[PDB]
């Protein structure tokens, strides 16, 4: 109920601040068509965790663990294995809405891992 | 639950008290029975009277590709639902992938004209020749050895037929992925002529990596010439594994590329660029991974190399791209969308066109995923191509391919292709810098006797004469 | 205390701070520097732009030869003077081995049928030439390592001069038994021109199997193409040492024989034999062993062939055969005596013949010994005759090999001569069933485009619009 | 009161107003214009501009061949009728005639190895190829005159095609006995592509030597090459009303000849000589006059001969044999019974079988008449081949052609065959001892310059610097 | 009163007895013997048995070539002499003749080269090589007759040569001109070896155009294949008196120009065009008359032309230049003075340079005289240049003849040089359009039997058994 509240309020700050203070995610967001106002948590685009390597990117109740389908990359429902993706919003160094390695189920939220991709 | 037969001698092998693997190559299982000491007797002891001309084999192969030409050949149907089954073809890419196994295999003149290019002649199989100062003889090695690779069945038939060309005995591993290749050659050599010295002359079978050596090693030694296929630790095992005296014919991995220099028909430039993104699915040695355009208009190109994708989308799909692999693609399309690429993509996850500047950081799918790059001049291009690892080097406007054939060549092209062309090895080329079959052939040399003088010296060879009389420098040229 | 020098580029190496090792070649100490980081650097740096045509390499290598005609000339006195003190050469043998590398070196027409009638074309190494549906050009693979043998210091000429016609970069291991031969031979280009392309492309060194597998390993690495040239294990340190995706041709030792059908003319028969025999010290690969008499006068051409042997004992006469060689020659005759084997020898020990029957107990020392059978027919020499085995299978009545060289090509002969050309390797024949220079090149192939048709379809090859009307098998012959 | 068209440049004449001519081929009268003044200028005037290559032309010829292959082809269909009716052709030999035309068109690898063969490769008509020391590149000869015999259709069709492959232009004089086989092939190119190069380049026309020569000269001199086939008055008018400088190629008029040797295999014997006497009512210069027996059954073989001369009677009848030839038929027969001859023929006068002793006097008519004489050994047929008269060598066990090609070659042969194979001039062999189209073609040199030194010398070819110092024998090898 | 020989077989005639002619070459009487019905009946008689392999045909020749090499060798010095004296050559070119003899009979790499490049292989004429279907073998004609032109000497020298490695018996008739070259070569050949197949194959001889034609009717009879040499009268006196069924190369008369593009190094250009100029007095077919200068620096060419004229004045003087033929030089001088066309001579009127524009009147002596041309572009110079009128195309920068070839080959050139090497025939090229000795072989062919089936059918030739079943189109390809 109000934890997920919580989760949505911070995250949303969170989303809010990242992308007004970091430009290559503002343009992320807008390479997705994901504009200033967006009302719910999963509109809210995603990068992967292999970026951390390639470019120097820097700007539970407080992280929307999430389990995506690989192709559309929208959640799935509980049960059902997919795609980590974590939305933490604890950070303000750097945008910590990622994608993980990690394939697995979430069940209401404690998130299991099952395997890596490859 | 479904059995793979293993051929020996020109006939199925009783499997009955065998012990069985499966597989699981696309969610399905497969038994394929392991072979024992017998077998490897059957192996050692086969020896086929091969006194066929090329005239013989090339009409036999006609003959087993015109069986292989008709749509309702059970073996083709069985051959084809297998493909779409086990290895996830869709069913336009199975019925293409047994069109040009017909295809090859009715290719008459094809075949003569491989071993004409290749050897010199197409009697020099069976006929002493005056090369000059000799009489040379091309004879079989024998009981050559195939392991295959699995992206690519025509790979391995090329390989077979290469053999068969060369009157070779052929000992044929299956790929762990395509297993049904081989066998479905053989069983169609059988039910051409099961008599015929060349079906007598196949034995398709599998061993794996992680299992005791001592019954591959036993077939390994009775080689006299080997062919891998594989990627780099197929290579290394077949390597390992073969007698020191015996060759190996390795075809290694390769990464092969595009070049595009100013097409003014973009569309048949752009239909080729699909053409060699999409076929086989991107995972041939001889596939497009990495496009480098020259000219002005790149973002033209690029959208008609868009509308040609999504013409192969329908033309030629995909397979069927397990969950790690749709999870790749998603992956990876981020990741070049994080990066100001001007990511395109298909529906389903059909292709992938990333226009990213040239040396850039981009992670390689081998789904469909295309790198195209904005260069200016081919001297751009040429650090990116190594020596054993750059295959085909296709270029879309084939008349700047004969400015570009020489650095090309240079750096290590190995192939200079039309980009509707690069799953076509035409006749009279190379395979890798390679000949193939000139290293499936012993060169036998019967030298003409001293009488008969070389062109420098015009005296007759005697050399016991003239080491009595202590003459020899004034002979030299 | 006779310091071998170390080249690289194209001239020797500053090895006065360099470690050395001495090696006891013929009870005489020799001085080889070691190779170290700075050298394995030097190597791997090597780049030489090779853009002339065959008909000035040829024309160098000429130049070098009349260079080595000269019986004045520094270089090849003191090779002559080495090959008798190191190698334990009689002078004659010695002046033998520099007047062969002079004959080799000056006969152009050799040297262009060579390239001719192993690749197709003289000219194919520097033009792209129509082989059929494709333009084809021979390019060098590159830093050619070439590990030498020690018994026949042609073998390595030979094998240098292939690299160089093929434009490749030569990195030349010396034998532990003749480092003398190619670093004469560099020296001479050297020599002739310093700033040719041939002569900055050769870089001679010595390394053992026993050293630090560091340097030597650093040095494999940067190969594109491998020669071995020793025995068994020789062959198997260039297959373990070797990166996998690179090449080795392999000369393994071999175990040539003679055949003696039914000579009318028998002196020269003799005569032929025994050059086979005593050349090189019976220390090649196609130096002849056993001797395969047909016929009803065996004993007439074992007389004969004594009289020729004791005529090479003095024209050409034995090296200078170590304490254990004598005792090997002694006991062996002893072994042969004590079983009726009609043994007859030389003085000196120069020779060794003996009449054993076929398929009997001979040990066989290579010095000059020679075991000869009465055999009645052809079906019973070939049980003898392997597959990679038997080298040379000389004939004497050089009309009888008309009807052998079917069975003899059938059971692994891979030559046949006249008996007194088993040192010849004459051109437009093949070297071990392979020819070499097919090898050290990269067939690079430039594919002619879709509007090119082939030889049986008849159809512009536009696999797109076909795959959109779904035509292919109207299209299959 | 049919009329036969004129064709010139590609297409047919408008021929209102011309002059005609009838010739009475078969008791049955045919018009054919006579050639003005304004049809000379129009051929003088035609200048092709054929920018094809060997793929086009090779593709262009199936493409007609396959039009032929249909038995509803209306051109193909009148074709026969007038085989039937004008030549008297039986309609299964015209049938016959019909389907060589569609044989020969339709095989293209033929044309490729009828290119390669005689020129040496099929891309020297289309690019500069590095023969030695030089470039070479075959051009055409251009308008290209053709007087053809009238006994094989096929000889005209394959001069045509021969002329075609090398890109020259046909002007075809029929005739005066089949002026509709160069017509049909002519009007079935226009009837392919009528724009086509090759279509443009045919000009079917027709003149006696009876009439005024000033017509036919003016076209003889815009010949550049000429080929004549007929007999000896036919190759006497070439020969004379040719300008001097212009080459021709002779096929003059033979006599071919069969050889049974001992056949243990009668019957294929029997059929081969059977076909070779009965296909094309013997009319052809292959075609078999005189039979020697060898062996000990002639009078087997004498029967065995006679079933298949009577199967050909039904499978391939006679042609219509006017009253006179009729009267030839039975006067020779009773000449040949008048001196012991065992004459054997068929009903209604169908062929002719007559063993008459070596060297006898024998009238041979060219019906179907067959002389067979026992000779005991090959030395007695030596002195009965001539020449510039024996063509065709015909062995029957084939594997005989090997111990008796040699004296036959020695005897000016030109030709030995299998006997089911007389009329099959297979690839890669010779037509009249000599390669045809190494006479319709220009080999025109770019030779290399001075700094490519030969293959003997090695010295730069400056003539001016060493004339200047006065150094020539130096370099002589 | 110098009389010359008449050699029938190997050796000279017993001319005692027969009628004598003078000639009055140079102003000298020479006596030629008249031939009669013996010389004739001698002629006809000669059989030689040439059994030799072509090896042993070069090394003759070489010999023969190393025989004329030593500057004391009697018969050169001789025929330097007569060179001198009858021809009116300068001691320099008479010598340069006498060299050339020498260095094209020495050099055995051309004439193998001579033998690969015409007819396929060196081995074609002694073994039956598998061409494609068949067994092929070039067989001689017998009995060549060779009638020579008179200007170069080396034309008649090389014709012989052609025919020698055919296996040709020649029946030279030397020109009324220069009746000493083909007696020096036979007589050369017999002081080797009198018994030689070579030696006895010469028959050298002479008789007029305006003689009785009884004779030499009579020897044109037995001919087999004529080579005629001369100019227009020349070769219509061969076409006229020569059996109709006999072929006859033709080696009309030429004429040769030169093109100079735009050299940056105008002094080896202009040392080319002079050495063209001046070879041979100007009067071989090869020789260049007309220059056509592209570029901006014309006359600083013509002065450098100027320069290297006057060197060759020196170094290769003139002949001896008969009264009329200096009237002639002055006279032409006059014209083209008269016309403002830049005159410049040399001294004792040596040569001569005339700048006139493009197509302008100009009377051309062939003493030493040269018109050259300012054209702009290479499309000016075609409408000079005739299909068998225009030889040699000399192109000065060898460069720009990669960029002419094409258009003067569509145009008629036959050849395209260097401009220093128009006298040389380079090996592996043709001479006029022209591989000679494919036309001085007769290629017998041996096709082998209807199991061979070909490579477009795929079925046994069983023609026979598809006419019973009536089976054509079905196999049709």
């Amino acid at each position: 109920d109000e934890q997920e509240r919580i989760k949505h309020k911070l995250i949303l700050e969170s989303f809010r601040y990242h992308y007004n203070n970091n430009e290559d995610y503002k343009s992320f967001c807008n390479t997705q068509g994901v504009d200033e106002n967006i009302s719910s948590l999963d509109d809210i685009p995603v990068f992967p965790t292999s970026m951390f390597k390639y470019a120097k990117i820097c700007t539970p109740p407080w992280v929307y663990a999430r389990a995506l389908d690989p192709v559309t990359l929208k959640p799935v429902e509980d049960g059902q294995e997919g795609l980590i993706s974590y939305m933490d919003a604890s950070s303000t160094s750097y945008p910590t809405f990622i994608v993980t390695d990690d394939i697995g189920i979430i069940h209401t939220t404690t998130i299991d891992i099952v395997r890596r991709l490859n | 639950i479904k059995k793979i037969p293993m051929i020996i001698g020109g006939a199925e092998r009783d499997t009955s008290e065998h012990e069985y693997r499966e597989l699981t190559l696309n969610s399905y299982k497969v038994s394929i029975p392991i072979i024992n000491q017998d077998d490897v007797e059957a192996i050692k002891s086969q020896s086929v009277e091969n006194n066929l001309n090329i005239n013989q084999i090339v009409n036999f192969l006609y003959t087993v590709g015109q069986k292989w030409k008709s749509e309702n050949y059970s073996r083709r149907l069985t051959y084809i639902r297998d493909l779409v089954r086990f290895l996830g073809y869709s069913p336009e890419m199975a019925k293409l992938e047994a069109n040009w196994i017909s295809m090859i295999l009715s290719s008459k003149s094809a075949l003569y004209d491989i071993v004409e290019t290749e050897l010199g002649s197409r009697h020099i199989v069976d006929e002493w020749l005056p090369q000059g100062d000799c009489y040379v003889k091309a004879m079989p090695k024998g009981k050559s050895v195939h392991l295959l690779a699995g992206n690519v069945p025509l790979s391995g038939v090329t390989s077979i037929i290469r053999a068969i060309l060369t009157k070779n005995e052929c000992i044929i591993k299956t790929s762990s992925a395509d297993p049904f290749t081989a066998i479905a050659l053989a069983s169609s050599f059988i039910d051409t002529d099961e008599h015929h010295p060349i079906s007598r002359s196949m034995s398709v079978m599998y061993w794996s990596h992680n299992e005791d050596i001592a019954i591959p090693q036993q077939i390994m030694n009775c080689a006299d010439v080997v062919v891998s296929w594989g990627g780099y630790d197929a290579i290394k095992w077949a390597t390992e594994h073969t007698p020191v005296n015996v060759d190996i014919l390795k075809f290694g991995p390769k990464k092969s590329i595009a070049i595009v220099d100013n097409p003014v028909d973009i569309t048949a430039s752009a239909i080729g660029v699909a053409h060699d993104i999409c076929f086989y699915d991107q995972q041939a040695c001889f596939s497009t991974q990495d496009i480098y355009y020259i000219g002005d208009n790149i973002d033209a190109f690029f959208d008609e190399l868009v509308e040609q994708l999504n013409l192969y989308m329908d033309i030629l799909p995909k397979g069927d791209q397990t969950f790690d692999e749709k999870a790749s693609f998603s992956l990876i399309e981020k990741e070049c969308q994080f990066a100001k690429y001007k990511v395109e993509k298909g529906d389903n996850q059909s292709w992938l066109l990333v226009k990213s500047p040239l040396g850039s950081f981009g992670n390689q799918p081998l789904a469909r995923s295309a790198y195209i790059h904005h260069v200016s001049d081919i001297s751009e291009i040429t650090p990116y191509i190594e020596n054993r690892i750059t295959q085909t080097v296709t270029v879309t406007p084939w008349e700047s391919s004969f400015k570009y054939r020489d650095v090309l060549a240079s750096h290590g092209a190995e192939r200079i292709v039309e980009s509707g062309m690069n799953n076509i090895f035409r006749v009279g080329g190379a395979h890798d810098g390679m000949r193939p079959l000139q290293r499936l052939v012993k060169y036998i040399s019967h030298e003409r006797p001293y009488t008969y003088s070389t062109k420098d010296v015009a005296v007759k060879i005697e050399q016991t004469r003239y080491l009595e009389e202590d003459k020899f420098l004034v002979f030299v040229p």
